[PDB]
């Protein structure tokens, strides 16, 4: 387990600088394309572990029209992995369609939980 | 003198367990030696302790 | 106080707080001492362990006789 | 805004306050529903209601002035509110209709109407209400066979056996001049200081209040009324508080503020608070809290009360509250003490400075009879700023470590384990 | 006998003492 606040910090730091961006973004796309979930139908807003309580709240906050699509994607993935085939190369997920919609619903909740868990150990104030 | 001093002595659970264990230790030792003494002197001429002394000459 | 009370945080590993550790420190030490005494009680003394138990208390353990 | 006492036959205390403009002369008696033996329980109630009915009917037609009363344990609080500039009429009426005469008011028809109204009121209080029911039961169970446990209202069996003679005897044995202040809360200054001393403004039967033999006690017991017809549950723990006029009153009150109130149906209460509120919200363990530390001259009680819709998780609520109380005497964060100090300052400021003069009159009478002199809230602030974690630790170790508890809850209580997993768990943690 | 009227427990109550000594 590793919160998305730290991921967001490291990601902004890497991507903002020009030289490290030019040296690191070319390999990230190749890494994703070689990973595998793209063809089998998974969006990265689904592959994350979805059991810990903060992700549970995030899932509880999702609008209907994305939760239903997530349900369809996961059940179809279950089926295709069951049959050992791969999806035909016409209904895959395109490069530009792997947009993160679930990230903000994790960052906001994680920030709230982190900054509430710290608030109990407050001091006398001065 | 069962005033609040003993209640404060019993307030802490950990010292309660420490005291009960120390009492168990001392009780074991003194009780065992007392029982052995009573069992022994209750039989004059029976146990080997004095028999070997008697046979000594 | 006027205006913002300007609170300050405290070291914590999520749940445990440093003040809690300070409060439990004497109790934990004395409970550990009681536990050590209890372990001493449970062991009566071993052939090798008489090397350390004879000198523990001189007014209570003079059982060196045959 | 300074309180002035004296002793000229009858103690007269005044607390000028030019903010409000509803002058309220009053009368307060130091012996109410505790200094009387259980067999005549509702005599104070009968007095209260005959007053509140017939005198209320008479006053408005005579002049313009309301009237109220109160009773808690030893408080024949008895207040006649008025306009700022009509207090002389209030004193004249109070002389001519409360201490003398007591025969024109106590007519047969009026007394019987009061009797039936009181019977109906106590009956439907016993039927409908619940938290006050369990509170009265808590008092009754904590002070068995002590002139402190009989309820403020009474019991129907006790009520039915009263007509005049016992009411008259109580009037002649507790309306003396020894323990009868004349409060003057409102916006009056000195007319109360002089008009209260006149030719005959003096209570009948000058003498002393007959002192009861036994003092008080404490012992744990249950008076549960287990009945499954009612939807919810009710519980009320208790541990012996601190009597008034003791150097532990305010520290006990602080210990009755760390946990604080609660109401699980508010967006502004389910979210703040302390560790127990964090530990309860995961399920619906409870539905209400009410922490309080009641104190009386005989003795005091440090209260607790819930009203839980859930009926199966009662034991977990009880165990968590008991663990919090257990650890209140082992380790308290200094910030918790600070927050308690601030909140308690707010609570006392709100209570003592209510815009309604009647409550201030009541409290002034209470303090002036019990303490002997009012303790100004400023001194309360100065003497509470010095309460340090050492003092709370000492007081909790004295009053909340393996001590008798009294619990008496109506409703559905079968899920509540009876007495050993509700008392012997109150120190189980290895301190 | 009303609900508040507790029965006579004095046949068993430890009226004497009733202090921390019993707990001890
Ligand atoms: C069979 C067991 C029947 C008795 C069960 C019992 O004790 O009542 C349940 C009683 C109910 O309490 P709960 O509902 O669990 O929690 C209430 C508080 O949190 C209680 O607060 P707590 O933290 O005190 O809870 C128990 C705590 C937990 O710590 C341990 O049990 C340490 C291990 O134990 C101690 O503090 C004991 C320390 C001293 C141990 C001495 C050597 C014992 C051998 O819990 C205990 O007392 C459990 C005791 C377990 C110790 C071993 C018992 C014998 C096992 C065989
Ligand atoms: C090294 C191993 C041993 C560590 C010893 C020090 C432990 C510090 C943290 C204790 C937990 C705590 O402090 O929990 C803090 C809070 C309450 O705090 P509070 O009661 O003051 O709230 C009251 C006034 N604010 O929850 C609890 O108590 C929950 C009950 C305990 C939960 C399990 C704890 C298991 C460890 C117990 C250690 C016993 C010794
Ligand atoms: C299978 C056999 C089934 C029977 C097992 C009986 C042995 C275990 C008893 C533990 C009782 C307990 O652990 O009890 C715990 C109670 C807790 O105090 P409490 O309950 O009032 O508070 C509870 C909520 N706070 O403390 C005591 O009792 C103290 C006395 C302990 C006596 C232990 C004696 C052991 C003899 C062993 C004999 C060989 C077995």
């Amino acid at each position: 387990p590793q919160s998305f606040t730290s991921i967001a910090r490291i990601g902004d730091y890497i991507l903002k600088s020009p030289v490290l961006s030019k040296l690191c973004v070319p390999v990230a796309n190749q890494f994703i394309n070689l990973a595998g979930y793209k063809k089998l139908g998974l969006k990265f807003d689904d592959l994350i572990a979805e059991e810990n309580p903060i992700m549970q709240t995030a899932l509880r906050r999702l609008p209907e029209d994305e939760s239903y699509a997530r349900a369809y994607r996961i059940i179809r993935a279950h089926q295709t992995e069951l049959t050992h085939h791969l999806l035909p190369r016409n209904e895959w997920i395109k490069a530009q369609e792997d947009v993160p919609y679930l990230l903000p619903y994790i960052l906001e909740a994680e920030a709230a939980a982190k900054e509430k868990d710290e608030l109990d150990n407050i001091e006398v104030s001065k | 003198s069962f005033s609040s001093l003993y209640k404060t002595f019993f307030k802490r659970n950990a010292v309660f367990v420490g005291t009960i264990f120390a009492g168990a230790f001392v009780f074991q030792t003194v009780f065992d030696t007392a029982i052995t003494s009573w069992y022994e002197n209750h039989n004059k001429g029976k146990l080997w302790k004095d028999v070997k002394a008697r046979i000594a000459a | 106080y006027t205006s913002h009370l300007s609170s300050k945080t405290g070291l914590h590993f999520g749940r445990l707080s440093l003040r809690s550790l300070t409060a439990y420190a004497p109790n934990l030490m004395l409970w550990g001492g009681a536990s050590m005494l209890g372990l001493f009680v449970f062991t009566e003394g071993w052939p090798k362990f008489q090397d350390t138990l004879y000198k523990k208390i001189p007014l209570l353990g003079p059982t060196l006789e045959d | 805004a300074e309180v002035t006492q004296l002793s000229n036959g009858i103690v007269v205390a005044t607390e000028h306050n030019p903010s409000a403009h509803t002058a309220s002369v009053g009368v307060v008696f130091g012996s109410g529903a505790a200094n009387e033996n259980p067999y005549n329980n509702g005599v104070s109630n009968l007095w209260k209601n005959i007053f509140l009915s017939k005198e209320n009917s008479a006053v408005a037609a005579k002049e313009g002035l309301a009237l109220s009363s109160n009773i808690s344990r030893d408080f024949q609080s008895y207040i006649v509110s008025s306009l700022p500039g009509s207090t002389d009429k209030s004193l004249d009426f109070l002389n001519q209709s409360f201490i003398q005469q007591k025969a024109n008011l106590l007519s047969s028809s009026n007394f019987e109407a009061t009797k039936k109204s009181v019977l109906k009121q106590v009956q439907d209080f016993e039927e409908n209400d619940h938290p006050n029911r369990v509170l009265e039961h808590l008092h009754s169970t904590a002070f068995q066979n002590t002139p402190l446990s009989l309820p403020t209202r009474g019991t129907l069996e006790s009520l039915e056996n009263l007509v005049v003679a016992d009411l008259e005897s109580f009037a002649n044995n507790h309306f003396l001049n020894s323990n009868a202040v004349v409060v003057g809360t409102g916006n009056i200054k000195h007319e109360d200081l002089v008009n209260s001393i006149e030719s005959k403004n003096l209570s009948l039967q000058t003498g002393t209040k007959p002192v009861l033999k036994k003092k008080a006690a404490f012992l744990g017991s249950e008076v549960r009324l287990r009945d499954d017809t009612l939807p919810k549950a009710w519980i009320s723990l208790a541990v012996e508080g601190e009597p008034v006029n003791s150097p532990n009153y305010f520290v006990a009150k602080l210990a009755a503020q760390i946990f604080g109130s609660y109401n699980a149906f508010e967006p502004a209460s389910r979210l703040q608070g302390i560790k127990l509120l964090d530990n309860i919200q995961e399920y619906q363990l409870c539905d209400n809290f009410n922490h309080f530390s009641l104190s009386y001259k005989d003795s005091g009680l440090w209260g607790f009360s819930t009203a839980t819709r859930n009926v199966t998780m009662i034991d977990d609520l009880i165990h968590f509250t008991l663990k919090q109380w257990n650890r209140l005497t082992i380790s308290v964060t200094d910030t918790e003490v600070e927050r308690a100090k601030s909140l308690l300052k707010l609570q006392l400021g709100q209570l003592y400075e209510s815009g309604n003069p009647v409550n201030d009159a009541n409290l002034l009478g209470a303090e002036v009879l019990i303490k002997g002199s009012k303790l100004s809230l400023g001194e309360a602030f100065k003497k509470i700023d010095a309460i340090t974690v050492k003092d709370v630790k000492a007081w909790a170790g004295k009053r909340l470590w393996d001590q008798d508890i009294a619990i008496a809850g109506t409703g559905q209580i079968e899920g509540l384990l009876d007495y050993m997993r509700i008392r012997s768990d109150m120190s189980m943690m290895r301190w | 006998k009303s609900t508040y009227r507790t029965p006579n427990f004095d046949d068993v109550l430890k009226e004497n003492n009733d202090a921390d000594k019993g707990r001890s």
